[PDB]
């Protein structure tokens, strides 16, 4: 039991760890869309 | 003499007005591209 324990804990380590490694790289891709959202802006105002 | 300096400065009023309104068509197109780059990013952020 006390192997178990250790592997439930183990286990939920394991998965929280990939859904930060999602998480990251979700955000990464956004902000190459927002990149692109505010440069287009900028030529906005160029054109004003 | 008199008359026919009335028209000639009839005229000029056009000219001005003629170059009111091109000045108008131009800041029109301008802003026509300004709102046609506002449009590529609204499109952008419902990429993203």
């Amino acid at each position: 039991t006390q192997f178990g324990s250790t592997l439930q804990n183990i286990i939920e380590r394991q998965d929280a760890e990939a859904l930060n490694a999602l998480l990251q790289n979700q955000a990464a891709e956004l902000i190459l869309t927002n990149l692109s959202i505010q440069d287009k802006t900028i030529e906005e105002l160029d054109a004003e | 003499i008199s008359q026919s300096e009335t028209y000639r400065r009839r005229r000029q009023e056009w000219e001005i007005q003629r170059n009111n309104a091109e000045a108008e068509l131009k800041q029109i197109d301008a802003q026509l591209k300004s709102l046609a780059v506002r449009r590529e990013a609204a499109v952008l952020q419902k990429t993203s």
